[PDB]
């Protein structure tokens, strides 16, 4: 979700709006991916 | 939309290029980087212009 502080992403398929895996980046909010400290290509 | 490469990695690439051309001459553009002292590469850079 682009440029949205995801404290309110599901307020406005339910599995892709829950808090199973939420990551906050500069581009927006990412749902469905796990953050990893390791670095790859 | 934000840029894909933030300024830090751009600075990292520039520093990598600068260190490579300072230490290894121009041999890092062809294959493996080959070490050479700096005065003897400025000497060959003169020798390349007559
Ligand atoms: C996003 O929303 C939260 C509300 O929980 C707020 O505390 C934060 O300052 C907002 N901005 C961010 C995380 O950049
Ligand atoms: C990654 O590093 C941070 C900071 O040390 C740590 O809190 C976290 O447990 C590490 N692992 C993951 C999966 O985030």
């Amino acid at each position: 979700y682009q440029d949205v502080n995801c404290t309110e992403v599901p307020v406005a398929w339910r599995v892709y709006s829950t808090g199973s895996n939420v990551f906050q980046t500069r581009a927006g909010c990412l749902i469905g991916a796990e953050h990893v400290n390791n670095s790859y290509e | 939309l934000p840029p894909l490469l933030t300024d830090e990695m751009i600075a990292q690439y520039t520093s990598a290029l600068l260190a490579g051309t300072i230490t290894s001459g121009w041999t890092f553009g062809a294959g493996p980087a080959l070490q050479i002292p700096f005065p003897m590469q400025m000497a060959y850079r003169f020798n390349g212009i007559g």
